[PDB]
């Protein structure tokens, strides 16, 4: 939904380039190499993930564990507060 | 079923996946070559070779599972069962070629076309290409075939990509 | 003595300026006739057809050239100054171009490439993926929004919210336009 | 005021001629030359400077209105209120809609409408309204099929135009 | 050995290869200039010069081996032996020109036409069209190849000059 | 000389070449205007004006030396010497017009059409020239309306050709 | 002797940056609409050939252009002209087909480093505010953009001096040397 | 098929600095315009193949290039040549396809330190006049720029001698050795 | 969120610049010089080594051998704890 | 080879700053000053020397000759055991 999209955009807008390539490597298996080659922003990678419907408001645990692996507890807390 | 769903599917695909779909559909419609996706879908609908199951299988192969639920109102389980209980629309050779082409970036297609510059032309590869176009060009020259894959395997080994060689070995062992 | 001047004016407009004028002349030129236009001469002739641009009457061309912020052609060929153009445009009864197009064009100017990608990445629900194409200009996005009656004169909510999500500066332009209106 | 018809018709365009023929379709083999309309209207007595001015104002060629008829938009607009029955407003609405679709939109429309239409081909939007009238499904009172087909290609402002015209009358 | 394989050949080939096929068949049809490929093949069939061997050779020149394997059910070695034994239809000059035009990219044909503008009068103008135009003025012929060789040598492309000299040494 | 030669010549030409030849033969076709080039050749043959030298002249004026060598067994030098000795059927004014029209671009000719539409009441330069001649504005003796028009479009190169022709004829 | 061969050899020695500099220097004699599709020196040479400014008999413009971008190698390898001859020819008044304004602007563009470039771009916001803040804009493009909005002109040089004085001082020397002519 | 594999594997073992050195060493056989898009050894190999100087049976130029930049493991691993075998071939006249001027310039380039580079820039700044004051440019770019302005010519070496003598002494030794060779 | 991928990420996150340079020199035999030129973090080197199939989740002797040289006992402990 | 590279790393790991400067001064003759300028560790110097083919897996006498100037007999015995 629109709140989900704006939340995704907000969380993507606050990622560093080092964290960006870290996330790009972290999702090597799910997405092919060619698609990851042309990714320049976190929002684009999020849309690519959503294309396979593994990431969605009905099941967002993957994003939770991704943020946990990123060691960014603030973003995880914001995501948890989103549905509340 | 109708033309409305075909139009909706056509307008929901970017230019990248259109080429993938065209390459995937070459085996089914080999009499003529369609320029765009709309013409190809219209031809298969008119010939009666296109149905709900065929479109579901194509969307499963192109890895766009969301459109299956959004348009066809089906999940991955339904298309998986349909593939299990029905004959394949596309030969496994085509899906293997697509899987290989998915993992090759722009920095490796240049190496491939440089290594295989002797077999094919030089002015044809000057324009920006992708692995699917190189496969098409090789298939035109009768170098790569569903039952003949030694040359492609050797070429992939020469660029030091062992995993794709293992994938070719797995496919050949399957058949 | 007159057509030569028009040709000279039309010989110094590149593709970007041509697209800007084409967008600015959407109300007075239907969409169907706009596609064949490929140079400034065709647009000038088409405007001549609708009797709103003649030798005697040159106000529309003057303000059109002033809108895209190209005063060199105004001062050299048309022989006019910026101050008198501003004074004329201050009068509410001499503005052929509505404030909607001017506001959208200013928003288009204020947006860079990264912000353009940000816009393109936050509206997948509205516009089809095929229509995005990842290379369309911002004006094309605006006209596509106008086609689906999503962004009208009275309907500025979605543009305002995507602006607030992207940039604070564009909100200033939007709200001052609203205050003026 | 009698031989000016050749001057008027010589300054028009092919698509302009097609639009003019579509507008005159309300009034048999379609005459490519306007002289048949000239004779028919002169025998009927309907032919007048006002009718030609109204037609030119409809087709948006004000330069020929000033050059030939020596009249501006205000004069023809005032004369319009006298008796705006030369062309039905349905034709005007159809022409206005046809002036707002590019090649891609008309291609999508013909592809969608090919579902229940026989394979007759390159044509414009105004070349399909005639086909639908031949099939007799776009009536001046009911346009449900046209609106349904138009809503699918994501053009809602024209749908609102249809709704406004329908509610107006 | 029928009349429908011609239609399949027309359908399979794209316009890019169809232009090369037209150029290759230009010399044999010295009095007719068909715009399409289907009518040219029909003319060849009616004249009687077209045959199964001729069609196989023509499709082999265009480098479309899948059509040979599919339609004619012939291999490359069989058609190579046929060419070695049965004298060829299209001259070596035409195939040499096609090979030369294959390797010239878009950035070099513009330089070539700029150089040669003094002898004649990014638009897509392929080398085949330029060589046809040069043939019109009677400058490039299987006997006279000095101009083309000199021009190719003057734009830093020497392997094509080597190809031309090899062809000259062949005859 | 014979019907089959001219038939082959007409068959081997191109549509642009046919149109250029039809324009170039306007001066001799003042009495009758053949819509088709074959009709023009037949008219020339029936009046005796279609000779070997004349056919060589027309083929040389369209730059088709391959047909000159393949059919007439003549080269450029022989036909040039014949031109030097024998009188020219077509005035060099038409040759100049054809040469100018062969070099202008489609955008350039469109701009020229826009500029010159004020005097007159898709179209190639040859069409513009013949239409202007129908309106009697440009003639083999007056060329200011062409020289100034060409200078106005920043193509000053062809003004040199026009002035060289004007000086040469006088 | 082949004029076309010499022109091609001259054009083969110029990269994209020198091509852009050549395009900017000759902006007066070719309009911007014709200047959009120029992607290599051959097209520019043809465009100059159209306007009777470059031919076999008259080479007085190509030599000046190659001298202004300090490509003195080509002036002696191909056109067979020494530096002193060109300097003497340009010294004589009336033979300078390019106004001093363009060459002055080009010299200012050449005499600015990357840090000075970004400082100039940052300081330009005082008057023209900001159209778009992408750093990819070269100094020549920025100069053209400022010239379009009559911010900077032949008689209007106050903005350039004001911005330059905040960065360097030799630019003021160049501007004063140019002003000495008037 | 073997030759293409050998060329690709050789090109896979060349970094950016070696690519720049190879590009500089072959300015004579590659024009300036065609050299800008080169970003890897493969494009350079293709360009050399086009000129017909690197063929299956003609490998002299590749050996010379790989020996000049002092990479001998590649020479012994793929082309199967030792140092002495290549040295004897290069010693005899007539087989050297690289001008002694270019190799002398490269040898001078290798033996210059960073502080010496800064002093080198400072010494000859009188002529360039602060156009290349940025310190991120290596010595090869400076040499190319000096070659453009006909300062450091084949027969014009006074500037180089003066600057090198002002900076150091071994550079003058190398220059004198090169002069003694001629 | 593959366990092998997250373990490789965690291992690469704890390296230093000198250790990365030493690892780059050590793996010079397999990976070419040009590819090793552009690496900046151990994550890229691990991703590149994943291609040659010498480093795979099935057999991780190469990682243990590499970490033995660096004398980082904690990372070896993490590696052997991952297997169990 | 892998044992050769690991031995070279091991012998380079025990060097010091003064030893590095002495080795650079001794080896200044082989290569230019620029090539020896930014070298900061013995590992970088060994990588540089591997180019000139003077240090090869087959014959390592130059390595022990260079190390003999440092009076480090332990490294000499280590390389002797390696080549055994």
């Amino acid at each position: 939904m629109d709140p989900f999209l704006v939340l995704l955009h907000s969380v993507s807008s606050s990622l560093s380039s080092s964290e960006l390539t870290e996330l790009k490597f972290l999702c090597l298996g799910r997405v092919g190499k060619r698609k990851l080659e042309r990714v320049q922003s976190g929002l684009d990678l999020f849309s690519m993930l959503l294309e396979q419907n593994d990431l969605e408001p009905g099941h967002t645990e993957l994003l939770r564990e991704l943020l946990a692996s990123l060691r960014r507890h603030d973003l995880l807390r914001r995501v948890d507060d989103f549905e509340a | 079923m109708s033309a409305e769903v075909i139009h909706q599917v056509e307008e929901a695909l970017d230019t990248d996946e259109k080429e993938m779909l065209l390459f995937l559909c070459r085996d089914v419609a080999i009499d003529v070559v369609p320029p765009n996706v709309r013409d190809l879908l219209d031809i298969l609908r008119e010939r009666g070779k296109l149905s709900v199951g065929d479109l579901a299988e194509l969307l499963y192969r192109v890895r766009r599972f969301d459109l299956l639920k959004r348009i066809l109102k089906m999940d991955r389980k339904a298309v998986e069962t349909h593939l299990l209980r029905n004959p394949h629309l596309v030969s496994d050779y085509r899906v293997l070629m697509a899987e290989i082409g998915e993992d090759l970036d722009k920095s490796d297609v240049s190496s491939l076309i440089f290594l295989m510059k002797d077999y094919m032309g030089r002015g044809k590869i000057s324009k920006e290409k992708s692995f699917l176009d190189l496969v098409v060009e090789l298939e035109k020259l009768n170098l790569v075939a569903p039952d003949q894959l030694d040359l492609l395997e050797k070429c992939l080994k020469n660029i030091h990509r062992i995993d794709l060689k293992t994938k070719i070995q797995k496919y050949k062992q399957s058949v | 003595d007159f057509s030569r001047n028009l040709y000279d004016i039309g010989e110094q407009l590149d593709s970007e300026d041509l697209a800007s004028l084409k967008f600015l002349s959407l109300d007075y030129i239907p969409q169907r006739k706009q596609e064949p236009i490929k140079d400034a001469l065709m647009l000038f002739q088409r405007l001549q057809e609708k009797r709103m641009l003649e030798e005697s009457n040159l106000s529309f061309l003057k303000e059109l050239l002033f809108r895209i912020n190209r005063l060199d052609l105004l001062i050299t060929y048309l022989n006019t100054r910026k101050e008198e153009m501003e004074r004329e445009l201050q009068t509410p009864g001499r503005a052929q171009i509505s404030a909607y197009r001017v506001m959208l064009y200013q928003i288009s100017e204020e947006v860079s490439r990264s912000e353009l990608r940000s816009f393109k990445g936050g509206l997948q629900e509205e516009i089809s993926k095929c229509k995005l194409d990842d290379d369309m200009n911002l004006l094309d996005i605006f006209i596509e929004m106008e086609k689906r009656v999503i962004l009208g004169e009275g309907k500025l909510d979605i543009l305002k919210r995507v602006c607030a999500q992207i940039n604070k500066s564009l909100l200033k332009i939007i709200n001052d336009y609203e205050e003026f209106s």
